[PDB]
RNA sequence: GAUUAACCCAAGUCAAUAGAAGCCGGCGUAAAGAGUGUUUUAGAUCACCCCCCAAUAAAGCUAAAACUCACCUGAGUUGUAAAAAACUCAGUUGACACAAAAUAGACUACGAAAGUGGCUUUAACAUAUCUGAACACACAAUAGCUAAGACCCAAACUGGGAUUAGAUACCCCACUAUGCUUAGCCCUAAACCUCAACAGUUAAUCAACAAAACUGCUCGCCAGAACACUACGAGCCACAGCUUAAAACUCAAAGGACCUGGCGGUGCUUCAUAUCCCUCUAGAGGAGCCUGUUCUGUAAUCGAUAAACCCCGAUCAACCUCACCACCUCUUGCUCAGCCUAUAUACCGCCAUCUUCAGCAAACCCUGAUGAAGGCUACAAAGUAAGCGCAAGUACCCACGUAAAGACGUUAGGUCAAGGUGUAGCCCAUGAGGUGGCAAGAAAUGGGCUACAUUUUCUACCCCAGAAAAACGAUAGCCCUUAUGAAACUUAAGGGUCGAAGGUGGAUUUAGCAGUAAACUGAGAGUAGAGUGCUUAGUUGAACAGGGCCCUGAAGCGCGUACACACCGCCCGUCACCCUCCUCAGAGGAGACAAGUCGUAACAUGGUAAGUGUACUGGAAAGUGCACUUGGACGAACC
């Protein structure tokens, strides 16, 4: 049997979001990719510079944040600009979030020479897209 | 199959699509009104309505086919053809005018006769009563008798005997002995009436 | 009449009895008898058995003990003494 | 076991033994209604109230079919799934038994039970109250012994013919004891309707199944399993017997009825749509080669290894890759070390598998006396179901098709060597580094490529040709060159050289339902280079598609079930493997322990249905003969 990204049934006690809801192959019908940036399209290059930075960002984030994170990231890269659009969850203190997303932004900057934003969304409690 | 369900074969025929409307009977008409409003699916590159096409030439083209190489199965197909109509010609301008009304030319004919000899009206096949299958002589439905007739008539052609004989003169060559009822084709027909007689004894293990 | 006999080299004492009884009514019904043995043991260990077997008849091997089935088991025939050959049985007694 | 702590009793605690608590319970299947009937002594209150069919003995008779003999006719008869063996006896007609008693019988009677179903006759079927024998009398099917007759047919044993690894069986043939009559014996049966006799009730039911539940009275019987239809003692016309019948050692079970699951050489029905068989096409199985594996070899990896491994991990090994072997070298070591060290039977991760399925289902409700369990009927009868899967939706060129998808689970299915990861293990080495080196073929086997040619081969062209045709046929071998590379006999390409095996292939077996099979032509992945492998685009382009159920299987409805690690199950017996007990002059018997040897007897229709009694036979379970039982079935309207 395919166990890939595949949450598989229970009881019906087990929330999930969008993203875990779906298969593999619900990519590109039901689910849109999480890193937006042009090194796997056709001649372009550097594709293996972008997903090992997409996959170390993706590390930092949830080891700055822990606890943090709803859902997963979403980032997106502009001419040189990287953008982390980021969904947390509404109980850290406001101001640990601030401190946190200027040392994130900074450090990130630093370590990829190239400008960094980090888009936060909060909300009270992930997203239960359903019970599986 | 590309094709759903609802298409329908079409129908090559310029007679049929060209017969009156007051010749046809109720069900012939509706037929037709039925057919205006039915999904049909594309013409097979291997027919078409021209007066000279043969289906049983076609179908003995096509079994004579090795690999897709259509192309080399007709040229094979036409050069025994013509060489049946010359062997044909030959024969008639050398024989008397008496016997020449009794020589025939037309190879279509020729071939669709030697076909109708060569056809075994009685097949064995097995019938299984208790357990155990017997080789019971049985009726074959037309389909199969003719099939077995075009496969015997290749097979034999295609027979290692015959050693550096092209298969336009080797099937011609068979074509009119089977046609004059002689060969090794006929006597393959022979042999397995021969051996259905011979099993006559088992006949009632067939059920149906 | 071809008898044929399949023996494991562990065969016990009272079968390889009951086995001989048998082979010793086939011979007197002559009949040739086929002795499969199959197997840790040696192949020598092995033709024991054959020796022990027609040791119970002083029969005789119409085709001696042979390795096959990969060289697993072995395999002998034997066959009654002809009238000549019993009479020199005889003349050897 | 030690330690810490806790619990109970406490100047006690509790290891051993002994004792204290022993019958108003039951008998269809758990042990138990004794094979049947009749007493005395007694008991009870059920006592006053209240024709015939198939019993039995004897005598007699015979319709059908046998046997035998006569005729005459023929060379064959018997035997089965197929044969062999067996006889020359076979057919018609007629004559003819001390054998057995179609149809009636779809009847259900007679007798106490065993038993009784051709006909006639004689005699005859106890008790105006019920129970009543290990305590006597008289009976008691089949088998069996004794003595004498009959002998058609059947038939243990025996012999022959098969079948078989074997065949002391099943199948075929012949024949005997025997089945029969007479006179005695024998006194056993699954002697079972496993349901005691008598009288009574259908009311408040009733573990399960079976043949509904009980009341009163009486007699017999039972008290865990096995030892044990046994040993001893006793009795008997019995001498390998029958009746009664224990104990010692041993065990924590044995057992009866069910529910679920699997399994069935299980039944009926319906199917399989490249599918199980036939049927169509092309193949493999035959030759060479490429390549994987097993084996052999080496100092020289590892993993997959039935389906579901075997051009598989690898979209790839000259060095590297590399985890292997030999040698050498280093030790806080690239790493807040390291370890391709063991454990896929601790796992995550990604998967095969049925699945070429469609079911899985939480939460409720009901049925079964509120047991495990089960839950359907549409002219509907206890099911409702959220969710998951299918489906739907989506990519490709449609709504077709191909993809994708495919739940819960099954195989402790694969991977500790992708990586991580628990546990365990190494830490001056099982870690790290360096040089070199193995990676071959006795041989078997899997997949693919090349061919065996004439529908072929070469040339031109891409389809109107010319030549070849014993030549066809290697991508094999040897030599040379070239490409990549530091390294090329060993990697690839080209050329030369040689023209080899082979002549369409056994049982068996693979794929395919249409732009498919088949043939042909490119491209990509990965490499510095490297595959006949892999992925993929495209061209030409078929034949059958109709019948069935032996086998595979699938479903439905059923049947059985001693299996529950679930038939790769369970389990019997012989033989030898060691202890306890009993009988015994030493040997036997039982049990236990416990792995073997030969079979597969039993549990499924257990592959010959099982078993009881009895007789003969056989390593061994067991086989067969006669009667009896269902504790088997016969599929349950007609067909
Ligand atoms: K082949
Ligand atoms: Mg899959
Ligand atoms: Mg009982
Ligand atoms: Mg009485
Ligand atoms: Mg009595
Ligand atoms: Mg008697
Ligand atoms: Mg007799
Ligand atoms: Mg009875
Ligand atoms: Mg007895
Ligand atoms: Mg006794
Ligand atoms: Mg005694
Ligand atoms: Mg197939
Ligand atoms: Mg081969
Ligand atoms: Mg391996
Ligand atoms: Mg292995
Ligand atoms: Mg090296
Ligand atoms: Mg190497
Ligand atoms: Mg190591
Ligand atoms: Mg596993
Ligand atoms: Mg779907
Ligand atoms: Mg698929
Ligand atoms: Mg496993
Ligand atoms: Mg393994
Ligand atoms: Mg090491
Ligand atoms: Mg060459
Ligand atoms: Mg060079
Ligand atoms: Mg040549
Ligand atoms: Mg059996
Ligand atoms: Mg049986
Ligand atoms: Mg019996
Ligand atoms: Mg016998």
């Amino acid at each position: 049997k395919n166990r890939a990204a595949r949450v598989r049934v229970s009881k019906g006690d087990k929330p999930v979001t969008y993203e875990e809801a779906h298969a593999p192959h619900y990519i590109a019908h039901r689910k849109g990719w999480l890193s937006l940036h042009t090194g796997n399209l056709d001649g372009e290059d550097h594709a293996a510079e972008r997903t090992v930075e997409d996959v170390f960002l993706r590390k930092f984030m949830w080891g700055t944040f822990p606890g943090c994170l709803a859902d997963q990231l979403v980032l997106k890269r502009r001419g040189n600009q990287l953008e982390i659009c980021a969904v947390v969850l509404r109980q850290l203190s406001p101001h640990k979030y601030y401190f946190l997303v200027g040392y994130s932004e900074t450090l990130l900057s630093y370590f990829y020479k190239c400008p960094v934003r980090l888009h936060l969304q909060t909300v009270p409690s992930k997203v239960v897209y359903k019970y599986l | 199959s590309r094709y759903s369900p609802e298409f329908k074969d079409p129908l090559i025929d310029k007679e049929y699509y060209r017969k009156p409307v007051e010749e046809l009977t109720e069900e012939e008409k509706y037929v037709r009104e039925l057919k205006k409003t039915q999904l049909i699916k594309a013409a097979p590159a291997g027919k078409t309505s021209s007066v000279f096409e043969d289906p049983v030439i076609s179908k003995f083209t096509n079994m004579m086919m090795i690999g897709g190489n259509k192309v080399l199965a007709r040229s094979l197909m036409i050069q025994t053809l013509e060489a049946v109509k010359r062997k044909q010609f030959e024969k008639y301008h050398a024989a008397s005018a008496e016997e020449q009304a009794t020589i025939e030319r037309n190879p279509y004919t020729i071939f669709h006769q030697a076909l109708k000899n060569c056809e075994p009206m009685i097949g064995l096949v097995p019938i299984l009563k208790g357990g155990r299958f017997y080789q019971v002589p049985v009726p074959l439905p037309d389909r199969r008798r003719r099939f077995l007739a075009m496969k015997w008539m290749i097979t034999e052609c295609r027979d290692k005997k015959h050693q550096r004989t092209l298969m336009p003169e080797k099937l011609s060559h068979k074509l009119l002995e089977a046609f004059h009822n002689q060969g090794p084709v006929i006597k393959r027909k022979h042999d397995l009436h021969k051996m259905a007689e011979a099993n006559r004894a088992l006949a009632h293990y067939r059920w149906w | 009449l071809r008898k044929e006999l399949i023996l494991s080299s562990n065969i016990g004492q009272h079968d390889l009895d009951t086995k001989t009884k048998q082979i010793q009514q086939w011979i007197k019904k002559k009949h040739l008898v086929q002795i499969t043995i199959k197997k840790d043991v040696s192949e020598n260990e092995m033709e024991e058995i054959f020796h022990q077997i027609l040791q119970t008849m002083p029969a005789t091997f119409s085709s001696r003990p042979q390795a096959v089935q990969g060289g697993k088991a072995l395999m002998c025939v034997l066959r009654a003494l002809s009238k000549n050959e019993e009479k020199a049985y005889k003349e050897t007694q």
